[PDB]
């Protein structure tokens, strides 16, 4: 099935394929997390775990999400540098944008354009296509809350729905089980159906303390980050 | 076999072969432990002498990277002078830019990503040497940071790094740190240092010492010799 | 235990070597085998054997009994120079 | 074996194996010995020839008046790393007018070495220098090495067959504390006269001398004034 | 099964050079002498067939008027490490209005020797160090010097000195037949004579050639007129 | 920016490359040159007509400059540039120093050049050999010949290519006084060693010959039949 | 830094380039699409398919326009496919700077074809891994080409291209003629596109796009679910 | 030792035969196609029965046609890889040159591409003759022209000369070729002359394809 | 980076460079073409490959392509580096023209292109260009001309010529039939059309798998014709009839 450097460096193999991409996905899997994300009707959420082992590290600063704009958000997955050197290039593509055109920018042009910087590193066979995934959240005038994920191979595209780590499939899956009942949604029952996601795919019945939560939403479109009490008060109101 | 020779090939599990083998290098270096008081931070470094020939305060393993940061290296000195020397200029070069001295939540992250710049292409090889910074600021209190050559960093209460880190850590962790202000800290970092590396696997050894903090109105330096002749000779006492 | 190694012969094995593989042949009284060794510079003692029995070879060939300096010096200017297309110590110096 | 052929490759056991190779190659080169007083800095050197028609090569280099070195390994990166230090020097000297002190030159030399461990198809370079000068601080011995990683030291050996020269000055360290240049430099001689076999020790042809200290400039004696030095020494006991 | 250019050795060595150290063991042989009286270089031609021009070939050239150079290996190359010496000795009589000494010639064309690289420069010598061997000649102010360079860039002076292909034995029977109150025509009557002793071919006027250099006069060249007044009474 | 090296020496001390190129050059078309007081006569063999080529288009000797000439042996595509090379520079040598360029002069920049190509990063040597003939100033004629790895010489008469040994062995056998005393019992030499070479009957061979007077005169294929006729005459009436 | 300024695509021993043909072969395995043109103006058929109802089928496109009259469809790599969109993009904006009218499609297919050839030749780089169809209508007589990896174009009447491309060719070689209208054109091209579609076609799953000489279009859901019904 | 080379059909197994006819010893050939096995092991068996035969015998000539077929073509039959054909290759070189005393046995090898097999295995000692055939010139055409006509019952018309040329490089095998089947299509007639069309067609027969 | 590297220039050990050998064998398939001159014009015959039953039929020609006002040019090979080498020799001619004010003659025009040619094979490490292609044309210095060239770099004139898959079978057919200045351009179209009979397996030789130029002279026009296929039909059939008879005499 391979002849030659397929398997060192990207150029085709034989039937069509190229490996050096195809195994950054499952290079994905290695930090061992997974993150939610759901759009409603006027409110967007996303919900991810957080795991400190030892109790001399500072659990303040392990946090995955990040403010990429005041009306911006992500979340990360995967190696920690990558993401990290993302999230720099996210932020300095649309401070430009907002520089050269004199207004805000609109998050699918941005994912477009990090996906446009990832797609060269998949293309020349000296550098290694950065193992790390990408989702944003947003609002955009006459449309609403707006939910787009990228890859490292390149591939963008916006959802309704959205799961990234080790155990996207079955959260995918109970995800449509859930949303082909096509029932109303609104803030409420948007993040109780995220957190109780989480909740039954890993079978935890966790703590307000190893989550957390962005919100964003038609009244005040500034991105945020729900502090712990107000988490816990949702978490209490979920069980009845 | 051949996928661990360059650092741009991912293995069919999808992971970097090269890192780890930098990380191995990094497991021999001797120990270095750091811990945050209530008002700044302490270092601790023991330092093993190969020879008689050598005279005392040859190549210091502390170095003092600003005017109020400090910097504990681990792993393979040459590598480490040139970090501390990158990390210098860049803290120059901000402080001309803006106008005042730099926090470390800045320059813990621009050396971080120096550093993981060097994990990409296969025409450079990572580096090799794993440090921590420290700090005290009267507007921020105490902030500790360590970087490992994969390219991450994290803030902790009390971290060690070397042979025997996790023995450290061990005894790290019963300290309650969190009140006790770093005048009494010393005696139990001596303490601390004297209780590993038995004296079969090496005959003699001296200890290094650094600090930082509000007793020091801000300036990071070395401690006088008479404390540390106090701190050691009541660390003596663990013989019994 | 014991890690003996053979290279190439330097200066004086190659006379030795020509000594004992031409000492039981009919040649001139007047030869003189050092100009032959330095005309060698790498070799191993197949091609000096080589080199000897191609000598004899060419004395035969027309009519003479005992050979010449004429023989050897053609003998080393075929089998050293000319089949040098076909030799295994170029790339067997380096153990690969 | 392919985790011989870069200095970019990393081996399983976190060693690159090209700098343990300049490190075996600086072994070849022939001994030499430097140490320090109070208030002097001296070195000694051992030189060789390959035939008895040829000139004993040159093994000590003059930098600057107040600094001096040893080189060992091979000449041409010794030459290029001395030129270096000289353009160095004289720069400093036209800037702030004031010599560079010994400390800031042996750093200067030490990240410019690093560089070349890093990039790729580019080597090490192999020398092995002993660094002896004088400062406000005093005298100071420095030594260097391909990995780009220096010492200080206040007395050291290096070259081929070292390890006997060391124990000797290791044995002996205590009584360099006190004594002057007379006997300090039999000290010296008598450390690198332990590095030979049996038949020949020291001729006046083989060995040369260099001195520095605090009102005497940088001075190197060799094969003419070497005599004074040389008399007074015992016998090798046998 | 390849490395680069710049390697180094299990043992210490490097690869490049050590191979032009030994490649220079298929050229002519030459033999130097250095005396009180002046200096003496002389060397073979190895002519292969009898329709060359023997005066076409040379070995010894003259750098200046007071130095000469003899060469041994390839010959290809030899050329430009020639031209940097004239060059560089008429810029130093330009800037300083004297003359330079030999040992400072010789040192400044060794500088050059080491350069070959493949990464991080421009086009310069791509790999191959020279595969030449030298020997310099000269009279400065501290009389008549001698001088031999080497591929890997080391150079000593010596007193007699021969190299080529005869290299070894040349020099075993020259150890015995010096001391230091010679007079030039004697040191030119042995290295005839080692020449003669060595030589495949039989000697003649046209086989060989020598220089002398003495502090008098300048560089010298003997002739097919005065070059069988030394061998007829050898 | 392509820089690697393709040239290195070998463990025994050969550098592969240029032995390559030579022996690429020994499998071309054979080529002989010889010189007189007066005329100097060099042609080449194996001319393999298949009586539908242009024969201006392939003729293997060019005219450098007034006095000078040379043909080549090897690979046919880099031997143009060469030439091209050659012309500019001693076009360019005239607008200097006024004097004509000598024999001795461009056939040094000639072995300089290909010697120098095999030393810089990413090139590969060249794969030809020349004979450069010429009259220069004051009538001295006199021919040089130059290799692949830069080394020329000065011969009286010389074959290059393919069967240049048997050649080169009958050429130092009969080249003598008395034969170089008439142009065309010099001419008839020439004739006679290239058909003594590879077969070439009598309609296989070019020859062109300077009179030290004028520009090079290339004869026809009819005084070719005369000489060929009387040198088979004169090799019968002998038998 | 620097690349490596060394050709990854070489020449075989039985003179054949071998990097041309995987690229071709992964070529094959994209989406089907079909193309056809009748005497009035162009049409272009592509069927799109997400993977589960999460996906939005309203974001993202797949025919393009590069200008008012150029229309373009692809088959084979995705992400490829964007870096040709806009350089076609800003090589019509260079010759409408420097003409002042309008690129003619004959032009820009030829530069489109030159980028993607040198593509192949220089160091350290792969081929790309999409086949093209571009459509106009510039002065009257309609206009249809398609790419290759490799950099040579062709001109066709109708052409099938993606999963299954030889069974298209033949179906449109027993049905397609020199004399129809839009209409049926469409018409035939959903019908031939059913050989190899889904279990079953809605409004959503096909993007279909129309050239005449009143500019290029895409078609809307809504005419897009009338044409679907009435036939099939 | 004594190995011949060259391009291929240039007349390398006819001096063999020439040998075996003319010699006295017995003759041994085997072919290299057939040195590679389908299991493990077997290979060296082969080749130590081989020279034990040849050696239990008397003075004797061992023939071996076509070695480079061995480590060019790779055949999914065998069993191993690639490792024991180095197996292989190993007892062949000590069968050569072992420290056993190897009696009074000839070797003849043979082969049209001699750049790719193992230079340990034609060092001196082992084989110590290489003979280059090159391709025929124009004087030998005419030569083998005139020997393979010698029994036919060619016509007057014919001249040979036009056919020496009808190819710039051709080889030995092409002269008898093209002599069969000139022969062959005068018998489809009934006929017992050749006339030059049958030449001309038959040239166009075997060349041009 | 050298373990990937594929070495695109160096020798090797029997003298000659692969890569320009390997593209000469590709040249081997793909096309046929010829090229014939005896009198007033000069005459080029292409087999069309691209025969299917769908094709548009735009730009006025397949293979032929024109390179200035009385320069004319084939191809065979890969099709893209001809229109990279075509594009790259139209503004060499037109920038001779625009220093001298002078058509530019063939040989130089013909030497410029292979001068690029050959650059590809002595340094650079890259592919080089595997395209053959023929050139005709008139100038003043020498009436009519036609020219080969090669991937290795050089070229060479001639009289009649083919470079396809068959060239062998139209060479030797081509030799054995010709005779040196009297054909007319009347007899060589009918020679073109018997050595394309021959070389083709596809007998009766439909008409539109065949393509003709010719390069004729006028007063001061050097007219280039791409005759059309009205014209193709008679002249087969005339050559079918005249074989027939030929034959039928014997
Ligand atoms: N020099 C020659 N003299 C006579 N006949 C020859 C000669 N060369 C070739 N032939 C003819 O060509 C035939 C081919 O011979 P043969 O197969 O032995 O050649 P080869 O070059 O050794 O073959 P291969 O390389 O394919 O093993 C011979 O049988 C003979 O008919
Ligand atoms: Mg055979």
């Amino acid at each position: 099935s391979s002849a030659g450097f397929d398997r060192h460096i990207t150029i085709f193999s034989p039937e069509g394929r190229l490996y050096q991409v195809e195994y950054a996905f499952k290079a994905i899997n290695q930090g061992g997390l997974t993150s939610v994300a759901v759009r409603g009707k006027d409110c967007a959420v996303i919900v991810t775990q957080k795991k400190v082992p030892d109790k001399l590290l500072d659990s303040s600063t392990v946090t995955h999400l990040f403010k990429i704009t005041e009306n911006i958000g992500c979340v990360m997955t995967g190696m920690t540098a990558d993401s990290r050197s993302q999230v720099q290039r996210a932020r300095y593509e649309a401070a430009n944008w907002k520089y050269k055109y004199g207004y805000e920018i609109p998050v699918d042009m941005l994912c477009k354009r990090i996906a446009d910087i990832s797609q060269v590193y998949t293309q020349n066979a000296e550098m290694r296509p950065l193992g790390c995934c990408m989702i944003l959240i947003g609002i955009d005038e006459e449309q609403g809350p707006q939910v787009y994920k990228c890859d490292p191979a390149g591939y963008y595209c916006g959802f309704k729905a959205t799961a990234a780590g080790v155990k996207q499939t079955e959260s995918t899956s109970f995800l449509e089980k859930k949303v082909k009942k096509k029932f109303d949604w609104t803030f409420e029952q948007t993040v109780e159906t995220a957190i109780t996601c989480l909740s039954t795919v890993l079978s935890i019945d966790f703590k307000p303390s190893e989550i957390e939560v962005g919100v964003v939403t038609v009244e005040n479109p500034k991105f945020r980050i729900l502090t712990e009490a107000e988490i816990d008060a949702h978490l209490v109101a979920l069980a009845e | 076999t051949g996928y661990d020779l360059s650092a741009s090939t991912f293995s069919p599990d999808g992971r970097v072969f090269q890192v780890e083998y930098a990380m191995k290098a990094v497991e021999n270096s001797s120990t270095a432990i750091g811990i945050r008081c209530k008002d700044g931070v302490v270092f601790g470094v023991e330092k093993l002498v190969l020879s008689k020939l050598y005279e005392e305060g040859s190549n210091k393993r502390l170095f003092n990277v600003d005017r109020h940061v400090g910097m504990a290296v681990a792993g393979l000195l040459a590598d480490a002078r040139s970090l501390a020397d990158i990390a210098r200029e860049e803290a120059s070069n901000f402080r001309s830019n803006f106008g005042y001295n730099i926090p470390l939540k800045h320059l813990a992250d621009r050396v971080a990503m120096y550093v993981h710049a060097y994990t990409l292409y296969s025409a450079v090889r990572p580096f090799g040497c794993s440090f921590m910074l420290g700090s005290y600021s009267v507007n921020d209190g105490a902030q500790l940071y360590m970087i490992d050559p994969s390219g991450v960093s994290y803030g902790y209460w009390g971290c060690a790094i070397g042979k025997a880190r996790q023995a450290a850590k061990t005894e790290i962790e019963k300290l309650q740190m969190k009140e006790m202000t770093c005048r009494d800290i010393v005696k139990e970092v001596a303490k601390i240092i004297y209780i590993v590396h038995d004296e079969v696997k090496d005959k003699a050894f001296e200890l290094e010492l650094s600090w930082v903090g509000e007793l020091t109105n801000g300036r990071h330096e070395i401690v006088p010799k008479d404390i540390r002749e106090e701190a050691e000779k009541y660390a003596k006492e663990s013989l019994k | 235990d014991r890690k003996i190694e053979f290279s190439l012969p330097d200066l004086e094995g190659r006379t030795h070597i020509f000594k004992i593989h031409a000492r039981s042949m009919s040649v001139e009284r007047d030869i003189r085998f050092e100009l032959l060794a330095r005309l060698c510079p790498n070799s191993t003692g197949a091609e000096i054997r080589s080199v000897c029995t191609e000598a004899g070879m060419f004395a035969i060939r027309a009519r003479r009994k005992i050979a010449t300096e004429k023989d050897f010096l053609e003998a080393v200017n075929k089998v050293i120079k000319s089949y040098a297309k076909f030799s295994a110590t170029p790339r067997y110096m380096t153990y690969n | 074996n392919q985790y011989d052929n870069d200095v970019t490759v990393w081996s399983p056991q976190g060693r690159i194996h090209q700098i343990e190779y300049a490190m075996e190659a600086v072994k070849q080169g022939s001994a030499t010995v430097g140490l320090k007083s109070k208030t002097h800095a001296v070195l000694v050197a051992l030189k060789r020839a390959q035939s008895e028609l040829a000139a004993h090569q040159k093994k000590i280099l003059h930098v600057d008046n107040h600094i001096g070195i040893s080189i060992a390994g091979l000449t041409a990166d010794a030459r290029l790393l001395c030129n270096f230090m000289r353009q160095e020097c004289l720069d400093s000297r036209f800037v702030f007018d004031r010599p560079l002190p010994v400390s800031r030159l042996v750093s200067l030399i030490g990240s410019k070495t690093q560089i070349p461990t890093q990039r790729y198809g580019r080597r090490p370079y192999g020398v092995g220098l002993l660094i002896a000068g004088y400062d406000d601080m005093g005298p100071h011995i420095f030594q260097t090495c391909p990995s780009a990683n220096y010492f200080d030291c206040r007395a050291m050996s290096i070259g081929a067959r070292s390890q006997s020269a060391r124990t000797y000055l290791e044995r002996h360290m205590s009584e360099f504390m006190e004594c002057n240049l007379n006997e300090l430099v039999k000290h010296g001689l008598r450390a690198l006269r332990e590095t030979l076999p049996a038949e020949q020790d020291l001729t006046t042809k083989n060995v040369s001398i260099g001195i520095v200290g605090k009102d005497l400039e940088f001075t190197i004696y060799d094969d003419d004034d070497v005599s004074p030095f040389l008399e007074g020494l015992e016998e090798r006991p046998q | 099964y390849d490395r680069g250019v710049n390697t180094f050795s299990p043992e210490g060595r490097l690869f490049q050079v050590e191979y032009a150290i030994e490649a220079i063991k298929l050229g002519s042989t030459a033999i130097g002498i250095q005396t009180s009286e002046g200096v003496c270089l002389a060397v073979e031609k190895r002519i292969t067939s009898p329709l060359m021009e023997p005066s076409s070939i040379e070995k010894i050239v003259e750098i200046d008027a007071h130095i000469g150079c003899a060469m041994s290996g390839l010959i290809a190359d030899a050329k430009t490490l020639i031209d940097k010496a004239r060059v560089e000795t008429q810029n130093h009589w330009f800037t300083y209005n004297e003359t330079m000494t030999v040992e400072s010639v010789t040192q400044a064309v060794s500088n050059l020797a080491l350069q070959f690289g493949e990464e991080d420069a421009d086009p310069g010598a791509m790999s191959r160090p020279f595969g030449v061997a030298l020997l310099f000649g000269g009279v400065d102010e501290k009389g008549p010097q001698l001088f031999h360079m080497d591929p890997s860039g080391t150079f000593v002076q010596c007193d007699a000195r021969a190299i080529g292909s005869a290299s070894e034995g040349a020099q075993s029977s020259l150890q015995e037949v010096y001391h230091k109150s010679m007079t030039l025509k004697e040191a030119i009557k042995s290295s005839l004579i080692i020449l003669k002793q060595v030589m495949e071919e039989k000697l003649n006027a046209t086989n060989i050639e020598l220089a002398t250099v003495q502090p008098g006069q300048n560089f010298h060249m003997f002739t097919k007129e005065e070059l069988e007044e030394v061998i007829k009474d050898i | 920016s392509y820089d690697r090296a393709i040239t290195v020496f070998s463990p025994d001390g050969h550098l592969f490359q240029v032995e390559y190129a030579q022996e690429a050059v020994k499998k071309g078309s054979t080529a002989v040159g010889v010189r007189g007081r007066d005329i100097v006569v060099l042609g080449v063999e194996k001319k393999s007509v298949a009586k539908l080529q242009d024969e201006r288009t392939v003729r293997k000797i060019c005219a450098l400059d007034d006095n000078v000439c040379m043909a080549f042996a090897g690979l046919t595509a880099d031997a143009r540039i060469v030439i091209n090379r050659a012309r500019v520079e001693c076009q360019s040598h005239r607008l200097t120093v006024e004097d004509p360029v000598t024999v001795e002069y461009i056939t040094r920049y000639i072995a300089s050049l290909k010697q120098r190509y095999t030393q810089s990063n990413g090139r590969r040597p060249f794969g030809i050999s020349a004979l450069i003939v010429g009259f220069d100033f004051d009538g001295t004629p006199r021919l040089y010949q130059t290799d692949p790895s830069g080394t020329y010489h000065a011969w009286k008469a010389n074959a290059i290519g393919r069967g240049a040994k048997s050649v080169r062995e009958f050429l130092e056998k009969n080249y003598t006084d008395e034969a170089i005393e008439t142009d065309d019992l010099t001419i008839k030499l020439v004739i006679k060693a290239l058909l003594e070479v590879v077969q070439s009957g009598g309609k296989n061979i070019e020859l062109a010959v300077m009179r030290r007077d004028q520009s090079l005169k290339i004869l026809n294929p009819e005084e070719i039949e005369k000489y060929v006729a009387e040198i088979e005459k004169e090799k019968e009436e002998n038998e | 830094e620097r690349g490596y300024s060394f050709s990854l695509t070489t020449f075989s021993p039985s003179g054949k380039l071998v990097q041309i043909e995987y690229a071709l072969a992964a070529v094959a395995g994209g989406a089907p699409s079909v193309g056809i043109k009748a005497a009035n103006g162009v049409v272009l058929a592509t069927e799109k398919k997400q993977k589960s109802i999460l996906y939005d089928e309203r974001s993202v496109h797949k025919v393009e326009p590069i200008t008012k009259h150029i229309g373009l469809v692809y088959s084979g790599m995705g992400p490829d496919y964007r870096v040709l969109v806009h350089r076609a993009r800003k090589l019509a904006q260079q010759y409408y700077l420097v003409y002042q009218e309008p690129i003619p499609t004959a032009q820009l297919v030829q530069r489109v074809a030159s980028v993607m050839q040198e593509y192949t030749q220089s160091g350290g780089v792969r081929p790309f891994g999409v086949s093209l169809l571009i459509c106009g209508w510039n002065e009257g007589r309609p206009y249809l080409f398609q790419s290759d990896p490799s950099g040579a174009y062709f001109a066709w009447k109708a052409t099938a291209m993606g999963k299954n491309y030889v069974n298209g060719k033949t179906f449109l070689e027993k049905r397609y003629n020199e004399d129809l209208e839009l209409e049926d054109a469409i018409h035939t091209a959903i019908l031939t596109l059913k050989e190899s579609f889904e279990g079953q076609m809605t409004e959503d799953n096909i993007e279909v796009g129309i050239c005449n000489e009143a500019g290029f279009r895409r078609l809307t859901p809504t005419e897009v679910k009338d044409y679907l019904a009435a036939i099939a | 030792g004594v190995i011949l080379y060259g391009p291929p059909g240039t007349g390398k197994t006819l001096l063999a035969k020439a040998v075996a006819n003319q010699t006295s010893a017995t003759f041994l050939r085997v072919v290299g196609s057939e040195l590679i096995q389908k299991y493990l092991g077997d290979g060296p068996k082969l080749v130590r029965e081989l020279f034990r035969v040849a050696e239990e015998h008397a003075p004797s000539i061992v023939f071996i046609d076509e070695i480079d077929a061995i480590g060019t073509k790779r055949y999914d039959s065998n069993s191993g890889g690639e490792r024991e054909i180095q197996r292989t290759m190993l007892e062949l070189l000590n069968q050569l040159d072992g420290f056993d005393s190897r009696g009074d046995v000839k070797v003849i090898m043979a082969t049209n591409r001699i750049e790719t097999l193992d230079p340990a295995l034609i060092r001196p000692g082992r084989i110590d003759r290489k003979i280059e055939f090159p391709l025929p010139d124009e004087k030998t055409k005419k030569r083998i022209f005139q020997i393979h006509t010698s029994r036919m019952t060619l016509a007057d018309d014919v001249t040979l000369d036009d056919l020496i040329m009808a190819k710039d490089d051709l080889s030995g095998a092409d002269i008898k070729a093209i002599c069969t089947e000139a022969g062959l299509m005068a018998l489809r007639e009934r006929r017992m002359k050749v006339t030059n069309e049958d030449f001309k067609k038959s040239k166009e027969n075997v060349l041009y394809k | 980076s050298r373990r990937y590297d594929s070495r695109t220039t160096i020798f090797s050990p029997e003298g000659r460079l692969y890569q320009v050998e390997y593209a000469m064998e590709a040249i081997g398939h793909a096309g046929t073409c010829l090229g014939i001159l005896a009198n007033d014009g000069v005459l080029l015959a292409a087999e069309r490959r691209n025969i299917h039953k769908l094709l548009d039929e735009v730009f006025f020609s397949e293979k032929i392509y024109k390179l200035n006002e009385d320069m004319a040019c084939s191809v065979a090979g890969i099709t893209s580096d001809a229109n990279v080498l075509t594009n790259e020799l139209r503004l060499i001619a037109q920038r001779y023209l625009l220093q001298y004010q002078e058509p530019i003659p063939c040989e130089q025009l013909v030497t410029a292109l292979c001068d690029i040619k050959q650059a590809y094979t002595q340094f650079g490490g890259k592919r080089p260009f595997g395209v053959s292609l023929l050139y005709i044309g008139w100038d003043k210095h020498y009436g009519f001309q036609l020219y080969q060239s090669d991937p290795s770099g050089n070229y060479g004139g001639w009289k009649a010529t083919c470079i396809g898959n068959n060239s062998a079978a139209a060479v030797s057919m081509l030799k054995q039939d010709y005779k040196e200045g009297e054909m007319t351009l009347k007899s060589a179209l009918a020679l073109a059309i018997k050595v394309l009979n021959k070389t083709m397996d596809v007998s009766k030789l439909s008409a539109e798998k065949v393509e003709i130029a010719t390069l004729t002279r006028e007063n001061g026009k050097t007219v280039i014709r791409v005759l059309k296929q009205k014209e193709v039909e008679q002249l087969i059939k005339k050559h079918e009839e005249e074989e027939a008879k030929a034959e039928r005499e014997k």
